[PDB]
């Protein structure tokens, strides 16, 4: 019995089935053209989704690993090599980059003085980590599911 | 010597719960106390974890407790056990008054009179805590019963636009309505504390009404494990309502939010207030009906001055059984009555049972004490 | 201002231990989604709550996927029309309720979602209401719109008789009669003002069997330590 | 006989508060103890009034808060008398431990466990408190400090989000934050009353260290008079904040509203948790660095085991008397350590602190105990 | 990414007992409302509030009648707009921030209601940002829109020097320099935070004379009291 009515109460306290609901977010890759960034609202934040060309994969791929300012390979920074899904909050002092702009052609923030490579990568600026790399699985070849 | 009578903490403990020296006889109306007891600390946990849910704004208010019944996790089982939990709280209080009515325990003053305020103090809980889901019965109800303080002549008006914080019981009413619903519960617990405390002074009396300092047993194993075994009953009633009946001691109208346009047909308080609720409208005056709803409740604490019996308890005394057992049948006439619309031939029935109410209590059962008295030649 | 209140129907859910009749409900659903949703409200209830009930994940998305609903604001700062998802709770049919009166001559549709806990008598009292409207008596008229229903009180209601034969093709083919349509929407109001009543049930048919156990088995100790007491002989002996 | 020994309720207070055996010679170090109690007492008051008009609802809250001190009637005194009140509270908290320290209280080991419990009570009360008005440093303070759990190998993770009731610091997490720190202070209180329980199984010690049975003085009136002396310097001290500066001791960035884009420049806890915030930044591994912050508080457990001294005060101990206001002088420089940004000289200064921290409580002054003891032949 | 910190200029509320001058928030209300009001939202001042502080009561609904607001729904359903009137707060210029980020080039112009509490400096960081607009040094510029201001953080702001000589007529008749117009509105947007201000001083005082009164009596009760133990003389006397 006992074990039973903590466990509910303890239940309580965990998050309801509406914040559940917000959790995740379902988004078509079909829906997103190659080279094209698209927003989304997560959690009441921007979340980029961004299709990304032969080009753009090869280009971010021979990068200095050192040079980096948070040392991170780009193939280990996402799941599959033409998908890079990111959080659209800069991490310094919060804002929204402007995709497709900056100098390292990826991701620009006219806040401070910040430039994001095509990976979601800091490059040059005030930044401390990079552009956050969220919990996310690929379903069917078609869909994601971001959370 | 053992570090249960030593130890500061284990001292207060070991007097007050184990060694206890109670009365060998006492029957299962002295379970009523640590009922109460389970009662309070249950309407506290399931309480504070409602309050990690709700919010007191009026707007969001009727929403939040059903979004607790309907997304919160067990939010449901919690809610009412919660508002089941109100209700055999009260069960549990008149019953526990019953009791000492029946047996004279209100000759313990300090005792009986802390009781009286610790019933009072869980009637306003109570009574704010209907409020809190903010539906129908629940604004009619509280605009209702706080302007009846209205009939106070000269501040009457004032007092009851200074509880609201406005011209209605509206936003800033249910806020405070919260905050005081919050900290009173653990004010009763204290005064609940003091209750014991004066208890203890004397130790418990019995079904006999004769001194058991002759026959005392110890609290533990005896009482220990029949109040375990009350508890274990007390579970059982209430999650018979959780799960079988939630709703059937409460109203419908409380299922649809508050409207201060659209008045529903019978407007009434939770059923434990039923009874001093049709005392207030048996007297047709206002001023005069608070007034008999205020001395409906105050009354208790007339009762030990009342006292004329040579013997303590109603167990050797025929009379006062019947007189109180009438006064039992009385106060569910004034239950069901309260419950009804104001027409023929409630309103009658009504006065006729409120007079009996104080008749019993001020003139007859007094009456009876002293008849029986002089059948024994005393 | 006589009063007629209603007779206790035998549901499928009517006893302590009985369940709700789900697919009663799946259709119950269709006969708020076919008739109702475009004048009662159901704000309480959101497309992803039919999941694991009477319906799975993906025939909910797109009955979700089916309804407009206003989201915003774009970067831009406009409010845009967005196609349902799981998220999103039943519409309301209009803005607010100054425009519903209007819409209804007056009277105020009252939100369904707890319909059944908010009137006594719940299904029994709906159901009676959905299939008792008949001819007024003799003597008798309201103003013209307000109907003749024995079961609302004042015995005069602002409701156009919804229900009537084949008012909807149910999904699985079942004969939509009058009583079949009123029996089904019924069912699923009962959910609506209580999910919990499958879990409710659940819990109490385990709560009477451990009561069941625990209770005699608790009597049992009590017996046990008690019994030296019970058993007990006094014996007075005086010099 | 008199009826301030007889009565129940009297007896109680006639031990504790009046015929109390004091000792003589007890300095302004002893008054802190009644103004902690002041303290609470005045959060309960003011606090309680403020929940009459406050929602925990997260698109409300800031907006209670501000509709507090503008519209509601003397809302503003009572909303920053609360906050500078538990400013004042940990004024008086911190200058008790320091007492207790310096003149060895500590041998009481129940009385000054508890105490630990206290401290740390009051810390998670303020910790949630400071959350309550949602603005910027409220929800970026909330955030950091909680999600350092998620630093516990298996389990942390899962923890920060129960916590939350969500995946991020929201509307379930500002809700049950309220409802805690409603009920917090409540706990406090009983625990407090246990804390002078266990003091009075033993009485005060003295600024001697030296037994001080030979010449006790009754509390009354010697201490009601020098208590009142005191409530009346702590309520100046108070009122001087409140009335000449009330955002003196708090943060500009918690007038704009919480943003969970947005990060404000330098988020940091209010003062009072300064230096174990500089503890927790000089350690570069995560989880090392919350074990740190932890072990920082819970260190003042260990006190007494490390006690080396043959006398029990420092009074007559100038090695220690050093060392002392060295730890003191350290944790000032933790304090505003904590207070800078992460960078050079701040980060060097605030390992070097950290270390002397460490160093004094379980190296340094131990060792100063027992050279005093060696230089005493001892 | 170095730092101006703005120097401390005699307000004539910098004192303990200084009260706040009204006249001065008259002015810097106009301020507001002339300039500001078109890109900043107030959200926590209403036209009530000027009553009794810079305007009368008439003067305060003439200035709450000049602006519109929505309000609804009437009878019919729909949203309207009307005349304001003392109980409407300050009118937000756009209706949500997405909007106002469009309108400013991306960035968002706070909401100036607590601005004085929500900087570091106060009255006196506003006064310096307001004034201290200047041409950039050499080896410096920022994107086409973000001006150089040397007491902004990070020494580029995104707003467009608002103040200059003659931005306004008084209705006092004072003239307006630009030191005058920041000076008075920075007077204004310290009320705005700060309502209580000359309140909390003027107890403030209270509270200072009465401590004065009672520390020493209090003080003097103590020493009263334990002046038997103060005078005390001990002896030891063995056999
Ligand atoms: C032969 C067959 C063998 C297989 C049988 C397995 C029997 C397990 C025994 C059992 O039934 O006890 C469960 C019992 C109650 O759990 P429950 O029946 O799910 O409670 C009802 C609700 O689901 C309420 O539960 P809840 O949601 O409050 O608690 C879980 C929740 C709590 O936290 C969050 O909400 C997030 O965490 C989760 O989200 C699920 C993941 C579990 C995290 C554990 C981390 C491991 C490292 O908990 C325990 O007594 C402890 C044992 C836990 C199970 C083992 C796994 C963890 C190891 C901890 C050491
Ligand atoms: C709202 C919550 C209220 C909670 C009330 C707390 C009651 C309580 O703890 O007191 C024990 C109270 C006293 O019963 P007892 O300890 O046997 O004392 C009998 C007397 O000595 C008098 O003994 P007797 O020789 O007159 O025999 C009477 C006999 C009943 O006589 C019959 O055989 C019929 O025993 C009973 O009264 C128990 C009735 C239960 C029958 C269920 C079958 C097991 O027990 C009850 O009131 C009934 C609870 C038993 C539950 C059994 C479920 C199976
Ligand atoms: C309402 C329902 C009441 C249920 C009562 C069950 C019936 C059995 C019964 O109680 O009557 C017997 C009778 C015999 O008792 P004794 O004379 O002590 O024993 C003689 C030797 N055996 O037992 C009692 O009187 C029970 C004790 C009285 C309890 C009071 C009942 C409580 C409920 C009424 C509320 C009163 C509240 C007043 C509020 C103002
Ligand atoms: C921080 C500011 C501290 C202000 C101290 C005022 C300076 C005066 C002073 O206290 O020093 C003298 C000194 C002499 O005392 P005795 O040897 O007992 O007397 C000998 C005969 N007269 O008095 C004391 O030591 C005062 C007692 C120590 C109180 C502790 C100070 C409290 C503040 C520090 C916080 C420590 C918290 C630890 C948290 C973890
Ligand atoms: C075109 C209008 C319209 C349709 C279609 C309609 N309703 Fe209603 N309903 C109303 C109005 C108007 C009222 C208010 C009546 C009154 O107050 O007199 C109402 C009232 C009700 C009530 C409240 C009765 C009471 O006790 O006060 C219930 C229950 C109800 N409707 C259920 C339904 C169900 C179930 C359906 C269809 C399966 C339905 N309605 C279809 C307009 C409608
Ligand atoms: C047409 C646009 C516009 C006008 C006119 C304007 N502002 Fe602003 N203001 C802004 C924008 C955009 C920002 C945000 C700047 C940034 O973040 O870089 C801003 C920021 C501010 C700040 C915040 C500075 C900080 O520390 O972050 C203050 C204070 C301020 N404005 C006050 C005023 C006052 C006082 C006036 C007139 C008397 C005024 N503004 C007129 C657009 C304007
Ligand atoms: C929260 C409410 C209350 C709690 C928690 C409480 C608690 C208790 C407890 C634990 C006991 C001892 C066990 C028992 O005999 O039942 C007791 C005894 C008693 N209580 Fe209460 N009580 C409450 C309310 C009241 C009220 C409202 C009254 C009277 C108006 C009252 C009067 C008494 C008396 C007279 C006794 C002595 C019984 C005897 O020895 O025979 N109590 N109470
Ligand atoms: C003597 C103790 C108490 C009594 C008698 C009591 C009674 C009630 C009642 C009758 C309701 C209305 C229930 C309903 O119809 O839904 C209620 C609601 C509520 N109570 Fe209490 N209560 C008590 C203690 C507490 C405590 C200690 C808390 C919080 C710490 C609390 C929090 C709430 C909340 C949040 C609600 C609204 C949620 C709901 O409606 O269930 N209560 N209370
Ligand atoms: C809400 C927090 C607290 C309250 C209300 C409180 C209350 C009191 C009071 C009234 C006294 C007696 C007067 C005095 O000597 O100051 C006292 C003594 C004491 N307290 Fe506390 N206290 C609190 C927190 C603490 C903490 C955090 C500690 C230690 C970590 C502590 C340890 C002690 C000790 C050791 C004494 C004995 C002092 C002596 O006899 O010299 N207390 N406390
Ligand atoms: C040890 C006792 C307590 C401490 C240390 C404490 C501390 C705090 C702090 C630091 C804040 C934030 C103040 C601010 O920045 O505005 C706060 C806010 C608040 N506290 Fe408490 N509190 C205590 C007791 C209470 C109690 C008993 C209640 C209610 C019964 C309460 C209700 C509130 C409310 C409603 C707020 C939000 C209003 C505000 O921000 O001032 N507090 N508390
Ligand atoms: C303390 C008690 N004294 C007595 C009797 C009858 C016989 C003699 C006197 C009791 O049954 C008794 C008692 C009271 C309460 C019990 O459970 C509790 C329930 C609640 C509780 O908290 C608090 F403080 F009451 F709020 C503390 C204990 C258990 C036993
Ligand atoms: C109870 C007390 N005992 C002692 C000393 C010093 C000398 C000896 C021991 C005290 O000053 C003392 C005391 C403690 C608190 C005082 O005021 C209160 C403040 C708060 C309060 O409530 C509560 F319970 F503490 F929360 C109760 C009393 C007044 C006096
Ligand atoms: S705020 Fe965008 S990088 Fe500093």
């Amino acid at each position: 019995a006992a074990k039973n009515v903590v466990s509910q109460f303890v239940s309580s306290m965990s998050a309801s089935a509406d914040v559940l609901a917000m959790s995740k977010i379902e988004i078509k890759l079909s829906d997103i053209p190659e080279g094209k960034n698209m927003a989304f609202k997560w959690r009441g934040k921007p979340l980029f989704v961004r299709h990304r060309t032969k080009k753009e994969i090869d280009q971010e791929a021979a990068v200095e690993v050192s040079q980096l300012r948070d040392p991170q390979h780009d193939l280990e920074r996402v799941k599959k090599p033409e998908w890079v899904i990111l959080i659209g909050v800069c991490t310094h002092l919060g804002c929204v980059p402007i995709a497709n702009a900056g100098d390292f052609g990826g991701y620009y923030c006219p806040c401070h003085g910040s430039h994001y490579d095509a990976s979601g990568r800091i490059r040059k600026g005030p930044a401390p980590l990079n552009l956050e790399v969220p919990s996310y699985e690929f379903t069917s070849d078609d869909m994601v599911i971001v959370g | 010597t053992n570090i249960r009578k030593s130890h500061p903490l284990m001292k207060i403990v070991n007097n007050a719960f184990i060694d206890l020296p109670a009365p060998s006889n006492i029957s299962s109306w002295w379970n009523f106390g640590s009922l109460l007891g389970i009662c309070l600390i249950l309407q506290i946990l399931t309480g504070l974890f409602l309050a990690m849910h709700y919010t007191s704004d009026t707007t969001t208010a009727f929403s939040s407790v059903t979004h607790i019944c309907r997304d919160v996790n067990y939010g449901w089982i919690i809610r009412y056990m919660h508002a089941n939990g109100a209700s055999m709280f009260f069960i549990c209080l008149y019953m526990h008054v019953g009791r000492g009515l029946y047996y004279g325990s209100y000759t313990f003053l300090e005792t009986w009179n802390i009781g009286v305020i610790l019933l009072l103090t869980v009637m306003a809980t109570a009574f704010m805590g209907y409020v809190l889901p903010w539906g129908q019965m629940s604004f009619w109800g509280a605009t209702v019963i706080t302007n009846l303080l209205s009939a106070i002549p000269y501040i009457g008006t004032n007092l009851v636009e200074w509880i609201w914080g406005g011209f209605s019981v509206d936003k800033a009413t249910l806020t405070r309505f919260f905050a005081f619903h919050f900290i009173l519960p653990f004010i009763i617990m204290a005064i609940a504390m003091v209750h014991l405390l004066f208890l203890h002074e004397t130790g418990s009396n019995n079904p006999t009404g004769i001194s058991s300092d002759v026959d005392k047993i110890p609290f533990h194993p005896y009482y220990t494990i029949k109040d375990i075994l009350g508890a274990l009953l007390l579970i059982l009633a209430l999650m018979l309502l959780v799960l079988f009946a939630p709703d059937l001691l409460g109203d419908p109208d409380n299922y649809t939010p508050a409207n201060p346009l659209n008045t529903p047909p019978h407007i009434k308080p939770e059923w434990y207030f039923l009874f001093a609720y049709a005392i207030l409208r048996s007297i047709p005056n206002k001023l005069g009906g608070v007034l008999a709803l205020a001395f409906s409740i105050l009354i208790l604490a007339l009762i030990p001055l009342l006292h004329t019996s040579k013997q303590r308890s109603m167990m050797f005394r025929p009379l006062s059984q019947c007189l109180f057992w009438a006064l039992v049948a009385d106060l569910l006439t004034l239950t069901w009555i309260g419950g009804q619309p104001v027409e023929h031939p409630y309103i009658t029935i009504g006065q006729l049972a409120s007079v009996l109410y104080f008749l019993l209590i001020l003139v007859l059962m007094p009456t009876a004490g002293t008849i029986e008295n002089k059948l024994l030649k005393w | 201002d006589l009063e007629l209140h209603p007779p206790s129907y035998p549901w499928s859910h009517r006893g302590l231990l009985s369940s709700l009749d789900h697919t009663s409900i799946r259709r119950g659903f269709q006969v708020y989604k076919q008739v109702c949703s475009s004048c009662h409200s159901m704000d309480y209830v959101a497309y992803r709550h039919l999941v694991g009930v009477c319906y799975t994940e993906d025939e909910a998305k797109a009955l979700a996927e089916e309804v407009e609903v206003q989201d915003g604001p774009n970067e831009d700062g406009e409010m845009f029309m967005r196609p349902g998802k799981l998220s999103d709770y039943f519409p309301k049919p209009y803005p607010n309720p100054e425009a519903a009166r209007a819409a209804n001559n007056g009277a105020l549709p009252p939100d369904l979602s707890y319909i059944v806990r908010a009137r006594h008598g719940g299904e029994d009292y709906v159901f009676s209401l959905l299939t008792g409207y008949c001819e007024p008596p003799t003597g008798v008229s309201l103003r013209e719109g307000l109907y003749f229903n024995p079961y609302f009180p004042g015995q005069a209601i602002g409701m156009a008789p919804p229900i009537y034969n084949e008012v909807l093709e149910f999904d699985d083919g079942t004969p939509a009669t009058m009583s079949q349509v009123a029996k089904d929407v019924c069912t699923f109001l009962r959910w609506a003002a209580e999910p919990e009543h499958d879990h409710r049930k659940r819990m109490g048919l385990k709560m009477l069997l451990m009561m069941g156990l625990l209770l005699p088995l608790v009597y049992a100790m009590k017996r046990h330590k008690w019994s030296v007491l019970k058993s007990r002989k006094l014996a007075y002996r005086p010099p």
